[PDB]
């Protein structure tokens, strides 16, 4: 019974598009693509891990 | 009634199916992949009697805590490798460690039921139990801070549960799954958390009203950890099927499958880079991959551990990952 | 003194030498290496693994002057310290080999026949600690020869090394030889290994094969070492047990074709170690393919 | 090289060193148990009773120490866990053993209890985890045998044509039916045990009485025999 | 939290005492602790310090070997064996807690002093401005300080502490490695500097804001103060 209602709740909702997904998901991959140690290794002069 | 249930669940895979034009992998197709990704081992910090459940980086991206079955919590100097703190828990079966936003406390909890609350800055010199928060019904999977006065914690019984550090009540209970719950992420606005349970499915809810406001089915066995894709729109999954999953919160679908025939181990921790371009995941096989989530191809190996991954964690400027494993070692690798 | 001669003993302790080299020298390295990966993980046994392949590195590289001076008749033309330091190496590492394998023997004894006990005794610092005293007892104990006359250089051909024919002091260091870096040690393997067997007996998870297996293994510790290193001791009190009636000087017919032969036949052990400690046991082979993979 | 300031940091994390070496010391020295058993199952009994005579509402898991023979020992119980086990057993992978007290005198949730065993038995990470099986209650199961009310054929059918094995050991003097009973009983969780072992890890079966006081010297003999065998592997004896 | 010390009083020159300071209401175990003195009408001097497990003892050059320091730490009380005592030795000795971690504060908690009265090189100097600065309340200030040596270190961490000191009652610590406040310290104070010279603001004074403030290094031993600000 109040699963009916929680699936139905659920449901009504708004979907975009997938395209769009992937889009918004590589537009915040290249917007942050030199702040990411891992992916650009910054030169061994400022980690402090050296 | 059960066929009102059916019809409408029909109803929601037809919504899915027409949401979905075109997949990651396509869209993706024209983007050049990171190549191959060395990195090594910076620091290792021993010291742990016992293997390795869980490890919470600190917001200033320095100081670690992690929680070993030995019934310590560390907390640990990484530039430096020192011991700043070791908590002797009460219950050495501890399998979740948070370290507050703040940096004022550390929750951790296990198979007491029990989610302590530490407090790092006292008068006296020590730390101690600030309170402990009772009220579940099977073990503690998972618990974060939401501030220095609310936490959420999750269970082996299907709840999700809200407290206030306060005076502990819990405040939200959020129930709805079938199976023992796992993993537990915050959206980085805390407003929102994704709980991944036993029953295959991830569930996306409202901290503020107490409703399973998404429900994402789409694994073939158990879900063992989730985090959140930075920007707060997306989720990563991990689960004994030897597979990791990707999903929107606004498509309400699967977008791209992290999986190989080579690897038949399950997903132990997922953890995201600072850009989400790096998704990392811990694995049975005694090391961590290291997966582009646009191209869905192993763009790297971690592999220096003796035994299985048990806990994985990205630092929130992104220089360091830490992992740790059940040989009582974790490793910061840059 | 009297002379003597070494008609095939300027031929079989070399050609046995040079086996002993090209064979025990990449054996005792990867055995070394399996130690330090024990050693890794928090195992008591291996920081004395490590150091028996030391006991025996150092030994091996110790051989090529012997044998330049084997195959000219017993002639040193290399230099007096040299015969101090490499005779003093050649004739220590076998006693400091006998008291590791001692040393792992009882090791052994503790894990397996009281278990649940001894956790102290059973640690790599409680290791460290004694594997620097048997460094220290048995590099002092057997440093008699380095404060004595260096080398007896002789008239038939002979210029010699930490030998002189015949013969005193070197009597003595004989008796404490054999009776206290022989038997003793091995009578602590025997009684040791006779331990673990007699607790192995009530195994119930151990199925009889592997009870036979390990009876075998014990055996072939103790027969190997008393094969190896009985000769050159049963020669040695025999030739220390003239000299304390008369002067006597006669053994030319066995002075260097016992000696000789037996301590060529002694250097055996440092080939037997890596093979029987880890070339047989499963993991440690595990670990040397792992290591060969590489390269 | 480094300030006054980190130099007491260095301290500090050496003194936290030493304390850990200290609590290295005693952790080794201590062995680890879970105990594991049905409703009907007594464990409750076996648990209560080490806690007498040797040595807070949704609380999950029970901590019960004792000590055999100068030998420390834990105990864990779970308390408030739900039914799926999957999950909270990967914890209990280095345990020294696993204590499975079973109902003996049920003959209708023994098969329940011998699915139990199976599962437990073949867990990808219970495996090297040798198992003490308990099968308690055995002076119900002697006195429902004698009194012929309700038998055993019926609910397992092979009953029949079992013969009692020729190293059994009924020492009081028994009636051959309850030694015939339960030696079938212990064959059938034996056979369990066996199908699928592999050599890493094996079941020690006892016959108990929830009352009897002789409990923890059979777990300490058999974790004796457990240490050994792991001994006997890192030694490289075999 | 407390640190009440005693042991003090009128000695003769030559003599000995042992001033003890009994700590209680924190974890002394965990602590180092420091001996700090001021002569009847000057600043305050570093006398010594001991670790946390006593593995590191240090004293200042002037009771380099007149002066010993020791703990009892199951009994909780710290203990200074002072030898020889000279008339440079007349001052109120004042009991230090120190503890070291990344994100430590350091000399937050002083003990009240022990009152002892005797009848008749290659160390930073830090130097105060004006040892007198009137002020109207209500308005900002900006104490100063110049240090020898660049108290900036490859770390990153300058190492410039600030006192304040009560007309009454022990000094309090205000700013603790050149920026940061210490438990309990209004917002109102703040610390900022460039390595060498150094500067201390309070933004709106008040009645109670009144002392003298003190400056400390703590780069490399000894532990050197300077001469202090008075405000009135």
């Amino acid at each position: 019974r109040k699963l009916v209602e929680q699936l139905k709740m659920e449901a009504n909702i708004d979907r975009i598009k997938v395209s769009k997904a992937a889009a918004d998901l590589m537009a915040y991959c290249e917007a942050h693509a030199k702040e990411d140690p891992l992916l650009t290794p910054v030169p061994a002069s400022e980690n402090p891990f050296r | 009634l059960r066929q009102e249930a059916e019809q409408l669940k029909n109803q929601i895979r037809d919504a899915r199916k027409a949401c979905a034009d075109a997949t990651l992998s396509q869209i993706t197709n024209n983007i050049d992949p990171v190549g191959r990704i060395q990195m090594r081992t910076r620091r290792t910090l021993r010291g742990h009697l016992a293997k390795i459940y869980a490890m919470h980086w600190g917001t200033d991206s320095r100081l670690l805590v992690s929680a070993s079955q030995d019934g310590k919590l560390i907390i640990w100097d990484s530039y430096t490798t020192n011991k700043v703190h070791a908590i002797p828990l009460r219950s050495s079966w501890v399998m979740t460690c948070a370290y507050a936003p703040s940096g004022n406390y550390v929750a951790c909890g296990g198979l007491d039921n029990i989610c302590s609350i530490y407090n790092l800055k006292t008068r006296e010199g020590n730390v101690r139990v600030s309170r402990e928060l009772a009220g579940h019904t099977g073990y503690l999977s998972c618990c974060r801070f939401l501030d220095d006065n609310q936490i959420v914690t999750s269970s082996g019984d299907t709840t999700c549960a809200l407290w206030d550090i306060e005076t502990g009540q819990q405040t939200t209970t959020f129930t709805g799954h079938t199976g023992d719950v796992m993993s537990l992420s915050l959206a980085p606005d805390t407003r929102l958390f994704v709980s991944g349970a036993c029953d295959a499915s991830a569930k996306l809810w409202d901290v503020r009203e107490g409703m399973c406001r998404q429900t994402f089915t789409g694994h073939e066995s158990d879900i063992n950890a989730i985090c959140f894709f930075p920007n707060g729109n997306a989720f990563a999954t991990g689960s004994d099927d030897a597979t990791c999953r990707l999903f929107d919160l606004r498509a309400d679908q699967e977008l791209m499958t992290y999986s190989h025939d080579n690897i038949i181990c399950g997903i132990t921790s997922v953890s995201f880079s600072k850009s989400g371009r790096l998704l990392l995941a811990g694995y049975d096989d005694f090391n961590c991959n290291v997966w582009d989530a646009l191209k869905a191809d192993r763009a790297g190996v971690l592999a220096g551990h003796d035994n299985r991954v048990s806990c994985l964690g990205v630092t929130d400027d992104g220089m360091a990952v830490a992992t740790g494993s059940w040989d009582s070692f974790l490793k910061i690798w840059n | 003194g009297c002379h003597v001669d070494s008609r095939v003993d300027h031929l079989f302790p070399p050609s046995l030498y040079i086996f002993v080299i090209g064979v025990g020298l990449p054996t005792n390295c990867l055995a070394l290496w399996a130690a330090y990966r024990q050693v890794q993980q928090r195992n008591e046994l291996g920081v004395y693994l490590m150091n028996l392949s030391i006991a025996d590195l150092l030994y091996i590289c110790t051989l090529p002057l012997w044998v330049d001076y084997f195959l000219h008749h017993d002639n040193w033309i290399h230099g007096p310290g040299s015969c101090k330091l490499f005779g003093f190496i050649f004739y220590t590492n076998i006693y400091i080999s006998i008291a590791f394998l001692c040393c792992i023997s009882v090791d052994r004894y503790l894990a397996v026949a009281h278990p649940l006990r001894f956790a102290r005794l059973r640690r790599v610092k409680t290791a460290v600690a004694v594997s620097s005293v048997v460094w220290a007892t048995e590099l002092g104990a057997n440093s008699a020869p380095l404060f004595h006359d260096e080398l007896f250089r002789d008239r038939y051909n002979h210029t010699f090394c930490f030998e002189k024919f015949p013969m005193g002091w070197v009597a003595w260091m004989n008796l404490y030889r054999v009776f206290v870096g022989f038997l003793f040690p091995w009578a602590l393997m025997l009684l040791s290994y006779r331990g673990i067997l007699r607790a192995v007996r009530g195994s119930v998870s151990t199925e009889r094969q592997e009870k036979a297996k390990i009876k075998r293994l014990a055996l072939s510790l103790i027969a190997i070492v008393l094969v190896c290193f009985a000769p050159y001791h049963v020669l040695l009190l025999s030739r220390s047990a003239i000299y304390l009636r008369p002067w006597d000087c006669g053994f030319e017919e066995r002075v260097f074709s016992a000696y000789h032969s037996s301590l060529a036949f002694t250097s055996l052990n440092c080939v037997a170690d890596p093979i029987l400690y880890c070339l047989v046991n499963e993991g440690a082979r595990s670990d040397v393919a792992k290591a060969l993979h590489n390269l | 090289t480094l300030s006054a300031e980190d130099k007491a940091a260095v301290e500090r994390s050496k003194m936290i060193e030493k304390q850990l070496q200290k609590d290295k010391q005693v952790y080794r020295a201590t062995h680890r148990l879970l105990l594991l058993g049905a409703d009907n199952s007594g464990k409750s009994t076996i648990v209560k009773q080490m806690r007498i005579y040797h040595v807070v509402k949704t609380s999950g898991i029970f901590e019960t120490k004792f000590q055999v023979d100068k030998v420390n020992f834990h105990m864990f119980d779970v308390g408030a866990q739900r039914d799926e086990r999957r999950k909270w057993i990967q914890c209990f992978n280095d345990v020294t053993a696993i204590i499975f007290v079973v109902d003996s005198s049920d003959y209708n949730r023994l098969q329940e209890a011998l699915n139990d065993f199976k599962s437990i038995w073949n867990n990808r990470w219970l495996r090297t985890i040798s198992v003490i099986l308990f099968l308690n209650k055995q002076d119900l199961l002697a006195e429902k045998v004698l009194a012929g009310k309700s038998k055993i054929e019926d609910y397992f059918p092979e009953f029949a044509r079992y013969t009692t094995p020729e190293d059994a050991t009924p020492e009081p003097g028994e009636d051959p039916r309850v030694t015939r009973a339960k030696y079938f009983i212990r064959d059938e969780f034996l056979r369990i045990s066996t199908a699928s072992g592999d050599g890493r890890h094996y079941c020690y079966p006892h016959f108990t009485c929830s009352v009897d006081t002789e409990n923890a010297r059979r777990i300490f003999n058999d974790c004796r025999d457990i240490i050994q065998r792991m001994h006997l592997r890192q030694y490289e004896l075999l | 939290v407390q640190l009440v010390e005693s042991g003090g009083g009128l000695v003769q020159p030559g003599g000995s005492r042992k001033l003890s300071c009994s700590a209680s209401g924190f974890a002394f175990s965990s602590f180092g602790m420091h001996w700090v003195r001021q002569a009847p009408e000057k600043g305050l001097e570093w006398v010594a310090y001991i670790s946390s497990g006593s593995g590191t003892i240090y004293y200042a050059d002037t009771v380099k070997g007149r002066f010993t320091i020791s703990r009892d730490d199951p009994k909780n009380t710290l203990f200074l064996q002072m030898t020889s005592l000279r008339s440079e030795d007349t001052a109120m000795y004042y009991c230090v807690r120190s503890i070291y971690y990344y994100g430590s504060s350091p000399f937050d908690f002083w003990g009240q002093g022990t009152t002892l009265t005797v009848s008749a090189s290659a160390d930073i100097v830090m130097t105060q401005a004006t040892s007198s600065v009137p002020v109207t309340p209500g308005e900002s200030v900006s104490i100063s300080c110049r240090s020898s040596k660049s108290l900036l270190h490859s770390n990153g961490n300058t190492y410039l502490y600030w006192f304040l000191q009560r007309p009454g009652q022990s000094p309090q610590l205000l700013i603790y490695r050149m920026s940061n406040l210490a438990s309990g310290v209004p917002d109102r104070f703040s610390g900022s500097g460039s390595g060498t010279a150094f500067t201390l603001t309070i933004s709106r004074l008040e009645a109670e804001d009144v002392g003298v403030y003190y400056c400390m290094q703590h780069l490399e031993y000894p532990l050197t103060f300077g001469a202090g600000t008075k405000l009135e």
